[PDB]
RNA sequence: GAUUAACCCAAGUCAAUAGAAGCCGGCGUAAAGAGUGUUUUAGAUCACCCCCUCCCCAAUAAAGCUAAAACUCACCUGAGUUGUAAAAAACUCCAGUUGACACAAAAUAGACUACGAAAGUGGCUUUAACAUAUCUGAACACACAAUAGCUAAGACCCAAACUGGGAUUAGAUACCCCACUAUGCUUAGCCCUAAACCUCAACAGUUAAAUCAACAAAACUGCUCGCCAGAACACUACGAGCCACAGCUUAAAACUCAAAGGACCUGGCGGUGCUUCAUAUCCCUCUAGAGGAGCCUGUUCUGUAAUCGAUAAACCCCGAUCAACCUCACCACCUCUUGCUCAGCCUAUAUACCGCCAUCUUCAGCAAACCCUGAUGAAGGCUACAAAGUAAGCGCAAGUACCCACGUAAAGACGUUAGGUCAAGGUGUAGCCCAUGAGGUGGCAAGAAAUGGGCUACAUUUUCUACCCCAGAAAACUACGAUAGCCCUUAUGAAACUUAAGGGUCGAAGGUGGAUUUAGCAGUAAACUGAGAGUAGAGUGCUUAGUUGAACAGGGCCCUGAAGCGCGUACACACCGCCCGUCACCCUCCUCAAGAGGAGACAAGUCGUAACAUGGUAAGUGUACUGGAAAGUGCACUUGGACGAACC
């Protein structure tokens, strides 16, 4: 770990004039920032963030408190608010850190071509223990084949068929794409959900970017993280406890 | 401000005491909390109008629709006003200052009943 | 309160090694296993015999090297080779250490019917991880 | 919940996304721009964007469900709606031309109107005071009101008084009765209202 | 806090040390623990404001009295000069007076260091 | 106690008793300023020069008067009025308006602080009037002295002991409601007591310091008077005095104890205040259950010759992921003695322990080493526009496992319950050694009764069949409902009326379950299916995987708790605390017409819970009445209670 050097010489005289404050680095920093604010008074965001308390402690090689960090950040913000010059901006950028703004935009599958030259997109999805791999063609009559079986035969429950309808219907593309999906594992409903997720992900390759964003906002492209919770010892279920007698 | 000269029972005070405080008459460095006002049952008048109309109309909602709607609107207004009152209490605009900020101010300038 | 293999806190004067300072829930997270054999793997047998051999070896080495061991033994099994890696203290004369190495190796070889090697790493004093 | 608090409930409404940009207000524009940076929960299997989606009927089906058997509950709901429509068609055909205009034949409208009629306006809360418990009249939120209507309907249909009558038939009969402001559930609502009116003198006991 | 920046600047310019922040408990009576066994405590402490921010004597006055450190101090009419070694009765609130005190002390220290260097050079020359 | 040793003194030692050694100390709370004022004899120097509030506001006595509100009466209206947490009882010659209307009591002023010696005195007017040109001074007198109370004659609106009724309660001789009396008022005498306390004496003076145990209302000096000298006995007995006769004043002693006491610190606790919360959660809420039935299984009780342990939360399909023989430690009988063991014991002690854990914990604190405050006491140590804290380390947290950063696991310190285990094993101490050890054979492990947890159901969202979700039948005494009962077969085993599985036969109780109660905030609850551990076989049990898959999630501080700031405290193994009084025996002492009473100790059992927290009706003083008992109530007084301390 980074270690602060000896703070006084052979004679015993400390090197820094703020040594006896016990926080010479932090208080020197505060002194410099206040002096810069006075100088600025005399003369007269998305891609960055303030460094956390741990980063400030690493920079200063001094233990700090939450309220000290708050005071420092308030002073830095007040420094930013004024008509700061180049040096006053460099001093702020010394402490500003870079934050990676990962785009929530869904990744678009490449458009592949079969032997006959028809365009399609392949995707995958998971729901509980069900895993579905779907292929959506650019042109089609709306036929959907699940494991080589028509989806009305494979899903005799109206709920599953509605789940299948949801992605196409949300972008008004019923009966315009042919889909071939293979699903394994889970029950009927988990299989329907996985097929729905895979179909939506693949269909993103044949709709506009605004439509992809709308599908994402509608929950058609989020992998459902809800999975079965393990049963714990000493209780009847995942959360059900044994009957407690007083 | 009422006078304190010759009120408390003290040496050199010939008269019998006027005040017998159970706590020293010394300013504390804090104020009492923002005491809540005990809630009263609301929309009672509109409820009464609705119930009287029910009694006159044999509890038939079709005849009483107007009074029923009035009572419902009053109930919704009361709930929203309770929420807004909580928001206002958090804001503290009604009082001269919130008890927390006043306690901070008194901490900055504490009472000094002792020598130093 | 859980008590298993935990060195409880004290006034800060009791030295503890890395092995002792970690609770059982740190096994395979912050500390390894003191014995390494294929007995406990899926589709394997003779685990009980290996466990009994490990227990006997640990007790035998603790008794044969009184006050010399500075930490737990590390038992390794490669084929029929049995390697005992032990951290000992630099107090006994090397003559006695060599005598004990030859003795224990021959005795264990004739007892467990397998070639047994004993590797001693000596330290000036018990290695201290922290003070509990 | 496996969803972090950052996650937001998805909004399933085609018209909300097909709305022209010009009509959008600055608040709506800002909300739409912000939603591009949030995380969105996966769409629940219960609700979709189908034009035939009814949240009220979906909630009623979920309340009718026993032991997670949503297939059976959905079957009961669709059978009930079919029975309501068939009875209304029978009455429409069997009635004169004058009565044909007044007869309603949309099962969804009948269901919604029956629930609205069954909705209670004023509820009762048991309050402890002086060692006794008083049924103090209180206002009810719309959510609790709709839930009370649904639960009363289901409980009345599940009553043992009806012998060997299937749930779709019982529920259809009760829905038609409530749609006409008659039947046991409307009587239950009237009894609640009468008890509240009788206990009106205890309304001051409420502190909220 | 009106003169913390000025006093810190004056201390840095004159080569001496400053303490214008919240005086943590024990900076003088517990220095051997906070800093180290070989820390050197000040040989003279100058209070430009003997009162803390709640109008009580600064704890450093009493602590320096404990640690046998002479204390020079500007004392206003509401201060307690009993434990201050060299109290200077004077206004401690007006910016003019505080600037005068800072100037006088800085000039005295600078003149002293200049004279020390001159005397050392002269004695080495002879 | 014996023994060994040691210590002191020593021809002595020391058990008992007696003596020697005691007033310059205090009086707000430890005992103590006597309820108040005034003398002589005296004492003091604060007397003289020499003096700054003289006078007025609610002193006192007498006489007179009355504004508001009552009562009563009268007219006119209504059938109700009163009563409170809720009622009942009571009154309806009642209630509402208006008018007439007092021997009662004196809003606002009063946020004033005055008068008087104290007690006391706060409506208005008038009369008389508020001692002392030094101070202290009477318990040996004189004169006053709240409220209560007595005596005699009057007034009587209202209030109100007692009493009666209603209610509450296990009881309620009280608290709550109603009615009424003594009494509160007037006059004339008595009584002479108060937490009569501002528990702080009068006079003169100081703020200098050496200020100062604590709290309280700062520390003192000079002078004088009164009082005090461990607690309890004891505001008692006797004596004496009194208009008092169950009284008041003065006021002991014997027996007993090593304390009593005052003020604090910390913690706990409060039917404790304010504020904010509880997120499966305290309440209303949402869902599924338990408590009702049969069965499985555990426990208590009974029973037997026949284990043991857990046994409130934190026991009860628990040690057992498991008892037909074995397991086994139990019982009966028989057998062996250096014994499988350089023996052995499942013998006692979990209140000696290690080892592994429960619990707060669905917490976040514990703590080394320093430093500072408290006058250097137990103790305490924070305010960010910062005011004495710094803190290594443990824990939380972070990281890690599973599918993420979420969730669930895991983790979760110091300590609490002498919590569980001596029967996992080891082990201290004690105990048996021809037996409390070892082996063999056989056997109990049942149900009068009660109960816990589950399983199956009580059906129509159901039952059977096919299918694994587009069907056909059944649907009340041949319906649903046994995994139960009886018989047979199979599996395992040496051994099966006994364990398990299957088949046959039968078709029972039961018809959605009282008081009460459990769990769950999402892939959760609910329902369904599969696998593993262990067994030769064996659970409706445990562990685990998956499938379908919800509702409420909004209000409240009323109930129960938590946190922050306080308040109180007679508790401190800490409210499951402490503690009071009556009704038996024994012991000591005292007063006694030897019967008895009292006090203290002994300490039981009984009836309540009076006091300590707002002790659940604040406590107490005086006094009167009443009650099984602490005690209750009236009247006045005290804080040795509080009222939360800007406005809201
Ligand atoms: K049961
Ligand atoms: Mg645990
Ligand atoms: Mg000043
Ligand atoms: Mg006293
Ligand atoms: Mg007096
Ligand atoms: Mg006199
Ligand atoms: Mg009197
Ligand atoms: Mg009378
Ligand atoms: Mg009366
Ligand atoms: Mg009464
Ligand atoms: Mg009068
Ligand atoms: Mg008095
Ligand atoms: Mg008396
Ligand atoms: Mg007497
Ligand atoms: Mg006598
Ligand atoms: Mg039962
Ligand atoms: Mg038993
Ligand atoms: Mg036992
Ligand atoms: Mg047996
Ligand atoms: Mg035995
Ligand atoms: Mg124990
Ligand atoms: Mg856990
Ligand atoms: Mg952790
Ligand atoms: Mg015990
Ligand atoms: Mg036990
Ligand atoms: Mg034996
Ligand atoms: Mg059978
Ligand atoms: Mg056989
Ligand atoms: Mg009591
Ligand atoms: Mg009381
Ligand atoms: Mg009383
Ligand atoms: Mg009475």
């Amino acid at each position: 770990p980074r270690q602060r050097a000896i703070q006084w010489g052979e004679d015993g005289r400390p090197f820094h004039y703020l040594f006896y404050t016990g926080k010479q680095s932090y208080y020197s920093l505060m002194h410099d920032v206040y002096g810069m604010l006075l100088n600025l008074e005399k003369h007269q965001v998305i891609g960055s963030r303030w460094l956390i308390k741990e980063e400030l402690e690493e920079m200063l090689v001094e233990k700090l408190s939450d309220l000290d960090y708050m005071q420092f950040i308030r002073l830095l913000e007040k420094l930013l608010t004024s008509q700061c010059g180049a040096a006053e901006e460099e001093f702020v950028q010394r402490f500003r850190r870079s934050v990676t703004l990962e785009s929530k935009k869904q990744l678009i599958e490449p458009v592949q071509y079969d032997e006959q030259g028809m365009a399609f997109s392949k995707s995958e999805g998971k729901r509980k223990t069900a895993k579905a791999e779907a292929i959506v063609y650019k042109h089609g009559s709306g036929r959907i084949k699940v494991n080589g079986i028509d989806y009305q035969l494979y899903f005799p429950i109206t709920q599953d068929r509605e789940q299948l309808m949801f992605p196409f219907h949300f972008v008004d593309r019923l009966g315009k794409h042919d889909v071939t999906c293979t699903v394994s594992g889970g029950g009927r409903s988990a299989q329907a959900g996985a097929i729905r997720l895979a179909m939506a992900k693949a269909l993103c390759s044949f709709v506009t970017e605004d439509e992809v964003e709308w599908m994402r906002q509608a929950g058609l492209l989020t992998t459902d993280p809800r999975v079965r919770e393990r049963k714990k010892p000493g209780q009847e279920g995942a959360r059900r406890k044994f009957t407690w007698k007083k | 401000t009422p006078s304190l000269r010759g009120r408390l029972a003290r040496f050199g005070n010939p008269r019998k005491p006027v005040l017998k405080p159970n706590k020293p008459l010394i300013l504390a460095n804090r104020v009492g909390e923002r005491r809540r006002e005990k809630g009263e049952a609301t929309c009672i008048t509109e409820m009464s109008v609705m119930m009287a109309c029910w009694k006159q109309n044999e509890f038939r909602d079709d005849a009483c629709r107007k009074e029923i709607q009035g009572f419902l609107d009053c109930a919704a207004r009361a709930q929203e006003a309770r929420k807004m009152r909580s928001i206002q209490e958090t804001l503290g605009e009604s009082g001269s200052l919130l008890p927390n900020k006043l306690n901070k101010l008194l901490q900055r300038f504490p009472n000094k009943p002792y020598l130093s | 309160k859980n008590r298993a293999a935990r060195v409880r806190v004290s006034k800060g004067d009791k030295p503890v090694t890395y092995e002792e300072a970690h609770a059982p829930h740190y096994i395979a997270h912050r500390k390894g296993w003191l014995s390494l054999h294929t007995g406990n793997l899926d589709g394997e047998d003779h685990a009980a015999e290996r466990t009994v051999e490990d227990v006997f070896l640990r007790k035998f080495m603790w008794g044969t090297f009184p006050g010399c061991l500075a930490d737990q033994l590390v038992l390794k099994r490669r084929g029929n080779q049995l390697e005992i890696c032990a951290v000992v203290l630099r107090q006994l004369s090397p003559h006695k250490y060599y005598f004990l190495v030859g003795y224990s190796e021959t005795l264990l070889s004739y007892f467990y019917k397998c070639p047994v090697r004993l590797h001693l790493q000596t330290v000036p004093s018990k290695v201290v991880y922290k003070y509990l | 919940s496996r969803y972090s608090p950052e996650f937001k409930d998805p909004l399933i409404d085609k018209e909300y996304y097909r709305k022209p940009v010009e009509e959008l207000t600055e608040e709506e524009k800002y909300v739409r721009e912000l939603k591009k940076t949030q995380l969105i929960k996966a769409a629940p299997a219960g609700k979709t964007s189908s034009v035939f989606e009814d949240p009220v009927i979906s909630k009623f089906t979920n309340m009718m469900m026993i032991g997670g058997n949503k297939v059976l509950a959905r079957s009961l709901m669709i059978q009930t709606l079919e029975a309501v429509k068939r009875k209304q068609f029978e009455k429409y055909h069997a009635a004169s031309a004058e009565e044909q205009a007044t007869i309603e034949r949309n099962p969804y409208t009948i269901f919604h109107q029956a629930l609205k009629n069954c909705e209670p306006m004023i509820g009762l809360v048991p309050i402890l005071k002086g060692g006794r418990f008083y049924q103090v009249p209180v206002p009810l939120p719309d959510r609790r009101r709709r839930f009370l209507a649904m639960k009363w309907m289901i409980t009345e249909c599940r009553d043992k008084k009806h012998q060997r009558t299937l749930m779709p038939e019982k529920l259809s009969h009760k829905l038609l009765e409530a749609f006409h402001n008659q039947g046991p559930v409307i009587k239950r609502k009237h009894d609640l209202h009468k008890m509240a009116e009788a206990n009106r003198a205890l309304a001051h006991y409420r502190w909220w | 806090r009106q003169f913390s920046y000025l006093i810190e600047n004056m201390a840095r310019d004159c080569g001496e040390y400053a303490h214008t922040r919240y005086f943590r408990g024990g900076m003088l009576t517990n220095a051997r623990l906070l800093f180290g066994p070989t820390v050197r405590l000040p040989d003279l402490i100058i209070f430009l404001h003997t009162l803390n921010n709640i109008f009580e004597p600064h704890v450093a006055v009493r602590d320096a009295a404990k640690m046998n450190i002479p204390t020079v101090g500007i004392v206003d009419t509401n201060c307690n000069p009993c434990l201050i070694t060299y109290p200077v009765p004077g206004n401690d609130d007006s910016p003019l007076a505080v600037h005068l005190y800072c100037r006088l002390f800085q000039t005295a220290i600078t003149r002293a260091k200049e004279k020390r260097q001159q005397v050392e050079a002269l004695y080495r020359l002879q």
